[PDB]
Formats: C-alpha cells, sequence, structure tokens
C-alpha cells in the first residue's frame, strides 16, 4: 500500500532533529520505507532504541536489523543483540520502578494531591520510556484525577497529547487542546505549543485547512518541540496545508500577518519559493520543486497519503489559478507553463471540468482552452420552462392522486 | 497584467495568443434575473416538496 526507493535523505539531522519515542517511530518508517538505505537507518534505530531500557519494540528492530545484515551477507557475492543487555537491563529496570512504586504508594498512604500526580507523572514517563503505552496512560489518568492548579491541568495536557500522539488516539489529543485552550482564559509561550500539537494532530487526522489554521498562529519562539514534532517539518506542513487549501489572497494574508511563517519559510527555502510562484503564476517552477519535495518528504512519519492528496490538490488549484485570468488560453502555452504534455494536460483539464471549478471548454481543434461565459437569462429560461413542465407533470400526478383516494381504489 | 488580475483589480482577461488584454466590460449591470431564477427553482421546488408531503 506503500514504500517508494528514493536517495538523498539525510538520516543525522532527521535522526537529531527529534528525540525520544518520536524519533524511535521516526526512524522505524524511515527504515521501514526507504530501501537501499535501511541498513544505517536500523543500525541507528537499534542503537538509539538500546537508550532508555526498551523492551518489545528493541526486540522487533533487532530482529528487522538482522534481516537487513543477513540480506547485505547474499547481495554482494546478523548482529546478535547481546542477551546480556535482557538480563541488565530488566534488572536495574525492575530494581529502580520498584523502588519508584514503593515511594509513590507510600505518598499514597500520606494523602498528598499534587504529590501524587507528580508521582504518577513520573510512573507515566518511566512506562513511556520502557516502552508501555497502556501503563504510561493509566499512570498519567490517575495523575490527571489529582489536579490542584492551573499550570497542572496544562502539564496534564501536554502529557495526554503526548501518549495518544504514540497511541495514535488523536481524538484525546484534540479534546486536551480544547481543554487547555478555552479553560485558561483564552514571555512563558503554552499557546504555541497547544496550537503545534492541534495541527499536528488535525494532519494525521486528514484535515488541510484547519490544521493549516492551527499551524499558522504557531510562533517560532518556541523553537524546541522535538517530542512531537520538528520546526522544519512543521514549517513543510503548514506551507503544503496553506498551498493545497488557501488561496492566493488568503494565502498571502495569513503568511505576511503571522510573521512566524515568515521565520518558518526562512528555514525551509524550498516551500517559500514554491509559495512565491504560486503567487507569481510561475506554476512550472512550482510544481517540478513540488514534485522534488515529493520525492524528499514521501518516507515521513504523518505526510506520506496525506500528502499525496495535499499535493493532487495543489495542483487542481494550481490549474484554476491559471486559467482564470484568461477567457482564452492556447493549451500548448498551458501545457508549456509546465513539464506535462499536451495529451496529459488535455486530460487533465478534462477531468478538471468534469469535477468542476474551471468552467471550461477546450478547443482540441487548435488546442485552445476557452473559458465559459454564459448568459444568466438563457440558462434561466430553459431551466423555468424545465420546471413549468415539471410542474405540470407533478400536477398531472396529484391531480391522479385524487382519483383513486375520492374513489377509493386500492389493492384488495 | 497576470498578477493585476489575480488582485481582482481588473475586471477582465488576456488572450496571449494575439498579444491581446480583453476586458469584461460588464456593461449589462444585471444579476437581477440570477435572483429571479434562484427565487423561482428554490420556491417551486420548496412547493412540489410540501405538495408532496402534504398527499
Amino acid at each position: 500500500n506503500y514504500v517508494v526507493e528514493n536517495p538523498s535523505l539525510d538520516l543525522e539531522q532527521y535522526a537529531a532533529s527529534y528525540s525520544g519515542l518520536m524519533r524511535i517511530e521516526r526512524l522505524q518508517f524511515i527504515a521501514d520505507h526507504c530501501p537501499t538505505l535501511r541498513v544505517e537507518a536500523l543500525k541507528m534505530a537499534l542503537s538509539f532504541v538500546q537508550r532508555t531500557f526498551n523492551v518489545d519494540m528493541y526486540e522487533e528492530i533487532h530482529r528487522k536489523l538482522s534481516e537487513a545484515t543477513r540480506e547485505l551477507q547474499n547481495a554482494p557475492d546478523p548482529p546478535a543483540l547481546d542477551t546480556a543487555w535482557v538480563e541488565a537491563t530488566r534488572k536495574k529496570a525492575l530494581l529502580k520502578l520498584e523502588k519508584l512504586d514503593t515511594d509513590l504508594k507510600n505518598y499514597k498512604g500520606n494523602s498528598i494531591k499534587e504529590s501524587i500526580r507528580r508521582g504518577h507523572d513520573d510512573l507515566g514517563d518511566h512506562y513511556l520510556d520502557c516502552g508501555d503505552l497502556s501503563n504510561a496512560l493509566k499512570c498519567y489518568s490517575r495523575a490527571r484525577d489529582y489536579c490542584t492548579s492551573a499550570k497542572h491541568v496544562i502539564n496534564m495536557c501536554l502529557n495526554v497529547i503526548k501518549v495518544s500522539v504514540y497511541l495514535q488516539n488523536w481524538s484525546h489529543v484534540l479534546s486536551y487542546v480544547s481543554k487547555a485552550e478555552s479553560t485558561p482564559e483564552i514571555t512563558q509561550a503554552i499557546l504555541t505549543k497547544l496550537k503545534c500539537a492541534a495541527g499536528l494532530a488535525e494532519l494525521a487526522a486528514r484535515k488541510y485547512k484547519q490544521a493549516a489554521k492551527c499551524l499558522l498562529l504557531a510562533s517560532f519562539d518556541h523553537c524546541d518541540f522535538p517530542e512531537l514534532l520538528s520546526p522544519s517539518n512543521v514549517a513543510i506542513y503548514g506551507g503544503l496545508c496553506a498551498l493545497a487549501t488557501f488561496d492566493r489572497q488568503e494565502l498571502q494574508r495569513n503568511v505576511i500577518s503571522s510573521s512566524s511563517f515568515k521565520l518558518f519559510l526562512e528555514l525551509e527555502p524550498q516551500v517559500r519559493d514554491i509559495i512565491f510562484k504560486f503567487y507569481e503564476s510561475k506554476y512550472a517552477s512550482c510544481l517540478k520543486m513540488l514534485d522534488e519535495m515529493k520525492d524528499n518528504l514521501l518516507l515521513d512519519m504523518y505526510l506520506a497519503p496525506h500528502v499525496r492528496t495535499l499535493y493532487t490538490q495543489i495542483r487542481n488549484r494550481a490549474l484554476i489559478q491559471y486559467f482564470s485570468p484568461y477567457v482564452s488560453a492556447d493549451m500548448h502555452r498551458m501545457a508549456a507553463a509546465f513539464n506535462t504534455t499536451v495529451a496529459a494536460l488535455e486530460d487533465e483539464l478534462t477531468q478538471l471540468i468534469l469535477e468542476g471549478l474551471i468552467s471550461a471548454r477546450v478547443d482540441s481543434h487548435s488546442k485552445i482552452l476557452y473559458a465559459r461565459d454564459v448568459d444568466q437569462r438563457s440558462t434561466t429560461f430553459e431551466k423555468s420552462l424545465l420546471m413549468g413542465k415539471e410542474f405540470q407533470r407533478r400536477a398531472k400526478a396529484m391531480m391522479l392522486r385524487a382519483a383513486v383516494l375520492r374513489n377509493q381504489i386500492h389493492v384488495k | 497584467l497576470v498578477q493585476c488580475i489575480l488582485d481582482n483589480t481588473i475586471h477582465g482577461r488576456i488572450d496571449q495568443v494575439n498579444q491581446l488584454l480583453e476586458l469584461d466590460h460588464q456593461k449589462r449591470g444585471g444579476a437581477r434575473y440570477t435572483a429571479l431564477d434562484k427565487w423561482t427553482n428554490q420556491l417551486n421546488s420548496l412547493n412540489q416538496a410540501v405538495v408532496s408531503k402534504l398527499a
């Protein structure tokens, strides 16, 4: 259903930008979806997963790396897991986890709400490090029970968002973003983090307009946000969603007024140039750089199907915006406004006319695209006559219905 | 010209084949028939729905 082949991915920077379980998931995705580079990706993934005492996903990654190494031993014609890791890691993890559990349950006999919440948050962090998702969720819920202050509520919301991101329970993420935003009277920028979380959750849920709007409000002062999404990928996500959904004036207004996506596009000059060419009717370079960004971000944690749909919408909107200022546009020139051939452009234009929102006619003789501007009166008179014929026909039918009821006509 | 038309400042369109700029003069100044047609179809369909439901 997925998995493509493409070189030139920078593994080191993409691995270092993220950190935590998010980095592990992204490295696993990169290894699984990018062949001819799965070896080094899996090696780095196993090197980092061994850190912070993982248990089951470590076994899966070790098996995958062993399979990859075995594959490498046959093409140009498997590493050991060091099972002592199991022993030492299990012993240390059990000792520290039981010590922390003893401390927390002793605090439960002391009955302090804030202390219980903090201990349960620590237990959830320890379980997440161990690779225990449901256990961390339960700990963070027993923490959410014992909340005292607004900052405690904010921390609870952030923890629940982080956990449900891995659990892919994005409904919980959205609910907790709404709770953390609407409640506390909507230098420390927490709303930026909440908006980033909401935007990424919406994008993961196949939403593009609201996700773009939420990302647009994210300020660059947040800077460090590696547990969920890197700033470069945030800029890419926002630019792609805005290009797909926001039309030209909306694009300009939002990008300029935000003043943080200016910096974000400075981090990612490719998206900035693509948007500028979109505004300036340079769709050929826009779409070739779009294909470059395609091959570059086809192996992203939460992008691939969403970004494919986004690119389809982007090319449709580009065609619509390109033909809009013309009443009689040569299809030769329109095809020359991209690397596509005449036949493919004609097929795409026919599909757009069938779907709509281009209002055009294809004079395939000279290959010139003529816009359709029909007089309202001619259409109005035609459909008014059709309505009258339908009204008379329905008048007959209702007139007929009175016959079978006044004369009691039915199946016996 | 393309930038101006994209900004809705120009109520016209470009014919690149003949190096031409054709503006929509829109001297008709109507759009009342559009409102009449919308009023005609919406209420007639409204009447059809009412008759079907009442019978």
